[PDB]
Formats: C-alpha cells, structure tokens, sequence
C-alpha cells in the first residue's frame, strides 16, 4: 500500500457525526440530572 | 393520649412510635419491631436527614389518632415526663426528667395536640435541651441543639 | 524573578483584603446573640450555623 495507517481518532468517516450526536444526548441528559439533584440538594441544604 | 405504641425489641423497649394525623411517626435511630401487629406491616419511608421513619395510618380502623398543630407559642407544654417549657428556639426539661429509652414521646399543647416528638436531650446543667422533630406551616423541621445525644 | 515574586505577593495581598472583608462583614452576625445568619450569606462567606 501506497499509504499509512494509523490509530481510530483521525480515520473516522465525516459521518462520524452519529457519534457526535448520541454523545452529546448522552451527556446533556446526564447534565440535566446532574443539575436537578444540584438544586434539590441545594433546598435539602437550606431547609435544615 | 393512649394512642401511643411502644416499640418493642427481644428484651425491652428502645422507643416509642407516636401516631399524629394519617401517619405513624417513629423515630429513625431507635430499632425495634412495634407492638402492634397490624402497625408492623406497614411499609414504613425513612430519611436519615430528620430521623423519622412514618407510614400511612390505618385509618379505616384508626379513627384514634392525636390532633396536631403547627403553631408553637412560648409558654408550657406537657411529655407525660413533667411539663415542657418553650424558650427562644429551644425545649427545657428538668435535668433528670429525661432518659433514655424513651425516644419518641409526643409532647402536647394546652389543647390536647402534638408540636413535637423528642428524639434526644443534652443536659446543660440544670435543664436539658430537647432535640425534636416539629414542624412549620408546611414542612417538618429537625431542632438539634448541641450535644444532643439520642435516647 | 521579580515578575514572579511580585505577582504571588499581589495574589497574597488579594487573599488576603478577602480574608479581612469576610471578618468585617461577619463578625456583626458572630456577636449578636440570636444567629439568624441567612443561607445566602452562609454560603457567600463560606461560614455554617450551629444548627447544621
Ligand atoms: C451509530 C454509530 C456508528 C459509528 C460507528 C463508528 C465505528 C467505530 C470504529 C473504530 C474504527 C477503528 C479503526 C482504527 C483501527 C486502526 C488501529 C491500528 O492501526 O491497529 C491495527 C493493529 C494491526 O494488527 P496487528 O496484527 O499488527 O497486531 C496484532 C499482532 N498479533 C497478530 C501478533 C497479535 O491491531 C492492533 O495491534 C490492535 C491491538 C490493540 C487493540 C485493542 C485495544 C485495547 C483497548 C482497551 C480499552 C480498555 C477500556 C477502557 C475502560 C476504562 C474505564 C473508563
């Protein structure tokens, strides 16, 4: 072969924007929970 | 009064589950079984944060619970120990009036309705300072005072 | 080397004027008899009630 190959990171298709997309779902309903128990430990701090 | 239910352990009891409103308070820290047999099947919700652990009152059968109320006036109040005395954000007994063992008791107002139920005292001399779970207009409130020690 | 030195003892005196405005501004709450310390200001000088 008249070429290189190399590690997984900088050979993924531009189509890689599957992976983009679930990850970014992924993390902004985790952040979202995140941010609910933040307040309610945030009342659960100031009612006692 | 009389609507009180001590719970039992293998060899004595360790405290005392109060029934107030629909619900069936007791204490968190004290562990037991509950005397009555129908009460012990209750599944009962537990929060470490306010040492309680209630349930759901009978109330099909249990037409008997105290009366309660949200509003604490300073003056005196009565635990079937002696007489409560209210001060500033704090509740005052006689030095040996409390003991343990006896977590859990309701104490009344003039009327014949629960504010609070002792879940431990702190001896600062010559009166004790009372740690109870009350509560205000809407939600349930833990006062501990320092030292308080369970009972 | 002065850069340096200079720059850490500014981060210093800043910490520092920090330290002395959260004594000025809490110490009238730590005298008075009462603690009604609010939550808000618990939280903004970094201090906690008796009751907690
Ligand atoms: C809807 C969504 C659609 C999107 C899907 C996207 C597709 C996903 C794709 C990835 C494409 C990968 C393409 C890149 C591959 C090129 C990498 C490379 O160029 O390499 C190839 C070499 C060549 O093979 P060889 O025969 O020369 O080597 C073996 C020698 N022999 C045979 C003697 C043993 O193969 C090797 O050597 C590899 C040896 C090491 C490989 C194992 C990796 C170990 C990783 C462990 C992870 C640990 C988990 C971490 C969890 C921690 C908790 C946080």
């Amino acid at each position: 072969a008249s070429h290189t190959t190399l590690g997984v990171q900088d050979i993924s298709v531009t189509a890689m924007s599957w992976v983009q997309k679930i990850t970014g779902g992924v993390g902004l309903v985790v952040a979202v929970a995140a941010l609910i128990l933040i307040v309610v430990l945030c009342v659960s701090f100031s009612r006692h | 009064n009389d609507c009180i239910f001590e719970v039992k352990h293998e060899g004595k009891v360790t405290g005392y589950a109060c029934l107030v409103g629909d619900k069936v308070m007791k204490p968190a820290h004290v562990k037991g079984t509950i005397d009555n047999a129908d009460l012990a099947k209750l599944a009962f919700k537990r929060s470490s944060k306010y040492d309680l652990e209630c349930a759901q009152i009978p109330v099909h059968m249990k037409s008997d619970a105290s009366k309660f109320t949200h509003e604490k006036p300073e003056g005196y109040y009565n635990w079937h120990h002696g007489a409560v005395q209210y001060s500033g954000g704090r509740f005052t007994i006689p030095t040996g009036a409390g003991k343990p063992g006896d977590s859990g008791r309701p104490i009344f107002d003039n009327k014949g309705r629960v504010v609070a139920i002792v879940l431990g005292g702190a001896n600062e001399g010559a009166r004790t300072a009372l740690s109870v779970v009350t509560w205000n207009k809407d939600i349930v409130t833990k006062i501990t005072p320092e030292g308080a020690e369970e009972w | 080397s002065v850069a340096s030195f200079v720059l850490l003892s500014m981060v210093g005196v800043a910490v520092g004027m920090c330290m002395c405005a959260r004594r000025r501004c809490i110490t009238p709450y730590e005298l008075t008899p009462g603690a009604t310390v609010p939550f808000l200001l618990s939280l903004i000088c970094c201090i906690r009630t008796a009751k907690a």
